[PDB]
Order: C-alpha cells, then structure tokens, then sequence
C-alpha cells in the first residue's frame, strides 16, 4: 500500500488523526495530521511494535525495532526505525505535524502497517539523556494517545 | 479528587469605570499533570442566555474572548495553583450579572471552546454589579 | 506475520475482541474472540477494504474483494476474500467465534492486516437473497461495532 | 426520544403467600433496534442497601435473579411495547420495600448486570408492603 491513516485514542484530552504517503516502493514517508489536547511544546512520537490496544496503548509494545539499535532521533543514524522523534504543540494545545522520513515504510520489512503510533507526555530527548532509559525511550514518558495503522483510501 | 469542583470569588459591586478581579480555583477530579482543559469565564445576565467572557488553554497559553469584553477583560492563570483570574477593567453597567467558571475538554475544537454547552463542569457563581455614574 | 488482533468498537453497545492466527504462510486462519451486546441471533461478519475508522465504520469501504467477485458466504467459491458470513449471539448477546478460513491471510496480496473486521446488523445471507444488494453485502445491514487489524504479540 | 426514562407500576399491599406483578416501561433515548439493554428489578428495603432482585437480556431472553428470590420471582419483557415485568410469587414479609427499574448497557458482563453501580437509569420506584399472617 501507499496511503495509510492512523486515529489516536487514550485515556485523557489527547487524539488526532495522522496520515501517511510513499507515492513510491522503499522511498520516503510524508506523515501529516494534527493532535489536539496535548501540553504546549514538545511530546515524543515513535511507532511500536504491536498493532494490538487490547490494553490501551500498553499492549502496543516497545519501538518498532527490527534491527536491535539503541534509540535516537530521527536524524539519526543510531536509531530505531520507529523513532520518529518530537511533535510540537502549539499554545492552544495543537500541533500540526508535517514531517517526512525515509527508514519508515509502508510495505517491505520496516513496514508499519498494522502496527501503532503513539504520542508522548514528554519530550523525547532523542538518546542524548546520559542514563541507560535514555537508550531504550528516550525518556519521552507516559503514552498518552495511540491508535493502529490501517490501510487508507 | 473526587470529580472536577470550581469555585469563584471576588465578585462585588463597583461603579462604572471601576476595576475588578475574579478567581476560580479548581479542585479534584483527574489530577495527572497531562489534563487539560479550556476554563474559563461565562455571565448571565437578567432575563438573557448564558454566554462566554473569556477562555484560557490550561495546558498552554492560548486565550480568547467574546467581542463584548476585547480589550477590557483579561484571564491569565496561575497553573499550579489550578487558578484562572479575569482581570476586569473599564466596567459598564451591562456586566452586571452572575459570573460563573466553567471547564471544558481540552481537546475542544474551535468555535467550541467557549461555549456553554461544550462545558463540562460549572462552578456556583460569583455577582458583579455595576452603578451607573446616574446612580446618585 | 502470524498473529493478529482487533478491538471492535462502535456507536452502541457492541464490543469485542478477535483473535487471528494463521501458523504457516498461505495457510487456514483461525479467527477466535467473542463479542457482547448484540441482538441474539446471525449477524454478518466480513473484513472491509479499508483500515481507516475515522469516520467510523463508514470510511472502512466495502468488502475486501481484490478478485472483484460477487458477495458469497465463506464455504462459497463465488465470495469476497473478506466474506466470513455469520457470528450467532447466545441470548446474552454474546457470540463466541471460533472459525477456521484458507482464503483470508496474513501476508500475502489477500493480508487483512491493516484493514478494518466489521460486525452487522442483520444476518448475512451470503449472496443468495435473489435481489442485487445481495451480491454486495448479503443484505447484512448497518454496521455495529469495527476495528483495524493489528500486528499481534 | 430524549433521554431512556423507565416508569414503574403495579406496587400496592398483600398478605403473606400472595402475588404481585410489576410492570416497568422504557421510554425515549436512542431507539435504534441494535440498542440493547440488561434491564431489568431492585428493592431497597428500610435500612439496607439497594439490591438487586432480577434482570432480563432487551436484546434477546437470557435472565438471572438474586438467590433470595430464585424459583419465586420471574423477570420478563413485551420488546414491541418496552415494558419489563416482575411477577412476584409466594410473597414475604421481608419482600417488603420499594422496588426499582433500572436500565444498564448491554455489554454489561457476567456479575455487572444485576450490580446497582452499573445501572444508568433509575425509574422512580413503586412500593411493595407484605402483611405478615401475623397481622391480625
Ligand atoms: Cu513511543
Ligand atoms: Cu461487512
Ligand atoms: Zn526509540
Ligand atoms: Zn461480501
């Protein structure tokens, strides 16, 4: 597929709608949509594993990692494929995301389809914080909203 | 933290002109850090419907305010105190009514924000009355 | 992938979980669950083309038919890839599926991953009730309760 | 079709070993055929708690009862009409109290379905009063 869609859900204020496009196979992935609800600044934003909210965003899993690195910013080149780093929400609580990256995909190995993507109560610090946590999340705390990647029209 | 509980205060009678500052203190309810709400500031006057003063984004900064009061009222908050005060300046005599704190969604969209419909939880009011300078 | 699941959400009462599982590649799916709140009795039972719930059940589409057939029930061998018939609700309102399919998949160009599993109405009836609605939808009617598929741990 | 609202009737006085139906009726909400409901009899008595006695499955025939009226008590439903019925036999003084329909959703799980907690709507109640033999 090349068009994928995505709504987050969670326990407080916090959902939004995101979408993705690869207009082309192993090129790179234009996500977009916005987050209402959020504290304004900055909030992580990473795609885990699991396509499963059985359990609410808790049984989605750890960062979609299929080649067993430590975790980084998106920029990156020691990263998870999942790591997508921040989101930034305006002083009314929005933000608007418009972001492209490469090592995401909606078909092949790193597909993440089928999997969920999730929204931060904190900043990702990217793996930059100096403790092992650090390595592993990024410090980016709670997971406040999430939903699973569907195909979309 | 029971369920959300707003209380307002500092209302009282001042003449046309004058000043004065309102408060609403919220108590209880969903007390982790990332809940958020647009409070904010609501009147009801004599024989007319409810309407929206002021608003503010607890979670951030954002604020806005009816047409009625621009320039004139201000809502500013002091968030680990969980206040949210309405600085009223330039008061006419139409501002008098039953001022009430209210406390929507945070995720409110909008044209939504300060509404009273959209509102979730409203405090039990503070009076503001206001003398013409014709009052003698 | 192997394992899949889905949390089935809707305007009413009706909810539930499903499970899938299909242990070898191109191989049967078995799907398992159960859902509350229905009307005791047959209720249609398909996997719809897209994995986007933001306007509901509505934006799911129609049934995933990449062969562009006509609507059949599950054992038929004129069907949609995504026709699993019915579920029957006990006089609780609840259904408790444990089904085994070949034609759906989870991987391959007939995957249901990503896509949205819907419960009906009205019972399916599986492409047989003489009139042209029926060679779409098996006069199943509104739709309950859906949810996209997920990658499952 | 505002809101469900739910009306009981048909509590009065009986002696001892007499009968009693009950009878409450479903009115407005969202009356879409799909919305089901366990519905369905509690008692509170003087000085206890609220109970529950009986419930019945709106969107199909499953029921279940509290032991302290399993085999005297029988819960029903005419879905066209709305109404849910109590037909109360071999009556005990300790059968005495006010008795209430209440509405929960219908994905109300096994041990949820008769809990007081889970119910959304409450009727008004009709009372129920048993004359002991001893009641000369
Ligand atoms: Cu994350
Ligand atoms: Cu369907
Ligand atoms: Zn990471
Ligand atoms: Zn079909």
């Amino acid at each position: 597929a090349t068009k994928a869609v995505c709504v987050l859900k969670g326990d407080g204020p916090v959902q939004g709608i995101i979408n993705f496009e690869q207009k082309e196979s192993n090129g790179p992935v234009k996500v977009w949509g916005s987050i209402k609800g959020l504290t304004e600044g900055l909030h992580g934003f990473h795609v885990h594993e699991f396509g499963d909210n059985t359990a609410g965003c808790t049984s989605a899993g750890p960062h979609f990692n299929p080649l067993s690195r430590k975790h980084g910013g998106p920029k990156d080149e020691e990263r998870h494929v999942g790591d997508l780093g921040n989101v930034t929400a305006d002083k009314d609580g929005v933000a608007d995301v418009s972001i492209e990256d490469s090592v995401i995909s909606l078909s092949g190995d790193h597909c993440i389809i089928g999997r969920t993507l999730v929204v931060h109560e904190k900043a990702d610090d990217l793996g930059k914080g100096g403790n092992e946590e650090s390595t592993k999340t990024g410090n980016a705390g709670s997971r406040l909203a999430c939903g699973v990647i569907g195909i979309a029209q | 933290m029971a369920q959300v509980q707003l209380q307002e205060s500092g209302g009282g009678s001042v003449q046309a002109g004058g000043s004065l500052r309102l408060a609403c203190v919220a108590s209880g309810g969903d007390t982790r850090p990332y809940i958020t709400y647009w409070m904010g500031w609501y009147r009801q006057a004599p024989g007319k419907e409810r309407e929206g003063v002021a608003t503010i984004y607890t979670g951030g900064s954002g604020t806005y305010y009816s047409d009625s009061v621009e320039g004139r009222f201000t809502i500013s908050q002091d968030k680990a105190q969980r206040t949210v005060y309405l600085q009223m300046n330039d008061l006419k005599p139409e501002d008098t009514a039953m001022y009430y704190c209210a406390a929507g969604n945070g995720a409110l969209p909008p044209g939504r924000r300060l509404s009273p419909q959209n509102m979730d939880t409203w405090g039990p009011g503070t009076q503001v009355t206001v003398s013409s300078h014709h009052h003698h």
